[PDB]
């Protein structure tokens, strides 16, 4: 059998497995990178499907 | 229109028109007419255009699918309008 | 690779080319290993220019 | 490692698939039992569908053990799940795929590099046979190996409104699947059979043959259908419910037709772009294994 | 004993580079200009390199 | 405006072909002297009416 969601009924159960991430995995940082210019204006391409 | 003034002017409008292309030896080839009127419509300056300027041949072709698969893997576009 | 962005549109631009080409002589190991890296590169200068 | 007995992987109690309802663990078939129609002006007929790409997408040199079971499971019927391709791990399937590989495709789904103690497996004969097909998910995405998201549907239409006259006829009428429910109840229905450990499903239906085969597919046709159910409502264009005396009857609109919609909405799971070309990929795969 | 294989192959790949940079169509007249001059530039590399 | 429309559709410049007949580029550009080294010429000494 699987076992009964928890939710579908109403009792309380005061025991649960809450997902919750390491320190390894973080969130919401702010991120870093090289953003690189290009090197004439007249040279870029506005228009192209 | 006088067919006369009509004629001469036709022909002046029509002697103007040269568009980019390179002769070659192969019986297989045509010309991709389409584009490269539409890059001289848009005096090379679109992609597809400057792709027209600086490789003529491109335009030539045996398949005429890969006549278009050539610009858009040049290009790297995934359509043109 | 310490990724390059270039558009190859003037012809100064085979500097990068070189740059390739010049690794790939004094360093033919190390070249080995980024030599993808440097593909994605020498697609944009064919696709651009050939 | 599991030994798979002479019917499919299926046969074990530990295998089987059950949507909770009515306070129970019901079968799929006592759910589709409630299920009821009202067919429409229009019409769904199948076309053959296209052979699936001989091509085989590289397992990429992965250290880690993919979670597949928990990747396909999401990428069809997951609530939350999107961009499901970028990732693209169920390349990761193609390792099962060679004879004598050093992989194994645990009962938890995972698809470990090398064989474990304590992790007890599916028979890596089975297994390749299963990756065989499978591993194609990996070319959901790319542009030369992308299946139909539109024609394919009518299939899925046939196989779980269809009469047994109307699939005998190829052709039905667009229909209109509704049924008595409790509040939520396509979510519900979505995690229960989200939760299935459908690679016994998938295993036996790649590798059983011949009357084993045939027996699976009879023992099993309304678990294929319910899978087909949850997938449906992520793409049916709508969901309404009807008030009937004190009772509330769900109706999705409609059976067999891919809406293509990707906006969210409450009632159901969404299909995202991703999810679309997945799905519509898997269905590709397990329509191709359910005639032959 | 004059010979330097490895100069001599710089020698064809700058030469191969330049009659590259020399069959590079352009449209701007400035890189018609840096057009020819990055081919006094590959020159000087190979002088450099010899 | 018009003349120049007319001449400058014909090419900015021009080459001679084996058979010496002047071929125009049919595309309007600047010309730079690093031409003047290279099969082109200006169009507007051609003397071609």
């Amino acid at each position: 059998q699987v076992g009964i969601p928890k939710l579908e009924v109403d009792h309380i159960s005061f025991s649960n497995v809450v997902s919750m991430m390491t320190a390894n995995i973080r969130t919401g940082d702010d991120m870093a990178v090289e953003r690189v210019n290009p090197d004439d204006v007249r040279a870029i391409n506005i228009r192209n499907a | 229109i006088p067919a006369d003034e009509l004629i001469d002017n036709l022909h002046s409008w029509m002697r103007s028109v040269h568009l980019l292309h390179v002769r070659s030896e192969d019986n297989t080839l045509r010309y991709n007419w389409m584009l490269g009127v539409y890059a001289r419509s848009t005096n090379y300056t679109t992609p597809v255009g400057q792709l027209v300027v600086n490789a003529p041949a491109i335009l030539n072709y045996s398949n005429p699918q890969d006549a278009f698969n050539s610009v858009f893997v040049a290009l790297g576009i995934d359509y043109i309008d | 690779l310490k990724k390059i962005a270039e558009s190859f549109e003037d012809p100064s631009s085979i500097v990068v080319v070189l740059e390739f080409i010049l690794f790939a002589l004094f360093f033919p190991t190390e070249f080995n290993r980024i030599k993808g890296d440097i593909q994605n590169v020498l697609l944009l200068f064919f696709s651009r220019w050939y | 490692m599991l030994q798979q007995p002479t019917g499919g992987y299926t046969t074990l109690e530990q295998f089987a698939f059950t949507i909770r309802n009515d306070g129970t663990n019901a079968t799929p078939t006592q759910f589709l039992q409630l299920l009821s129609y009202e067919a429409t002006e229009n019409e769904l007929v199948k076309k053959t569908i296209p052979t699936p790409e001989t091509h085989l997408p590289s397992a990429r040199n992965v250290p880690g053990n993919v979670y597949i079971e928990d990747a396909i499971t999401q990428a069809l019927f997951g609530i939350s799940a999107q961009n499901v391709n970028a990732h693209g791990y169920f390349s990761r399937l193609s390792a099962l795929a060679l004879p004598n590989t050093s992989a194994r495709l645990g009962l938890d789904g995972v698809i470990y590099n090398s064989e474990t103690i304590n992790i007890p497996f599916y028979d890596p004969a089975a297994v390749a046979n299963f990756a065989a097909t499978y591993a194609k998910l990996g070319n959901a995405s790319t542009p030369r190996y992308r299946a139909d998201m539109i024609d394919i549907y009518a299939h899925v239409g046939l196989e779980l409104a269809g009469t047994d006259a109307e699939r005998a006829a190829g052709v039905m009428p667009v229909k209109r699947a509704k049924f008595d429910s409790w509040e939520g109840s396509l979510i519900s229905l979505s995690r229960d059979v989200v939760n299935w450990k459908i690679l016994a499903f998938l295993i036996d239906l790649c590798s059983l043959e011949g009357e084993a085969l045939r027996a699976f597919k009879t023992r099993n046709r309304d678990v294929f259908r319910m899978m087909l159910f949850i997938m449906s409502t992520a793409v049916a264009a709508n969901v309404v419910n009807r008030k009937v005396t004190k009772r509330v009857d769900r109706v999705l609109e409609y059976i067999g037709v891919n809406s293509m919609r990707t906006a969210g909405r409450t009632a159901t799971i969404t299909y995202d772009l991703s999810r679309h070309e997945f799905a519509a990929k898997f269905l590709q795969l397990t329509f191709t294994r359910w005639n032959a | 004993t004059v010979t330097n294989e490895f100069a001599s192959r710089f020698r064809t790949i700058v030469a191969t580079l330049a009659n590259v940079v020399n069959e590079r169509a352009v449209q701007d007249d400035m890189q018609k200009a840096t057009r020819s001059c990055t081919k006094q530039w590959l020159r000087h590399l190979e002088t450099q390199f010899d | 405006p018009v003349e120049y429309g007319i001449f400058v559709q014909r090419g900015a410049t021009y080459t001679i072909n084996a058979a010496g007949e002047f071929e125009f580029s049919g595309r309007n550009e600047k010309w730079d002297q690093a031409l003047y080294l290279s099969e082109h010429f200006p169009a507007l000494f051609s003397d071609v009416p």
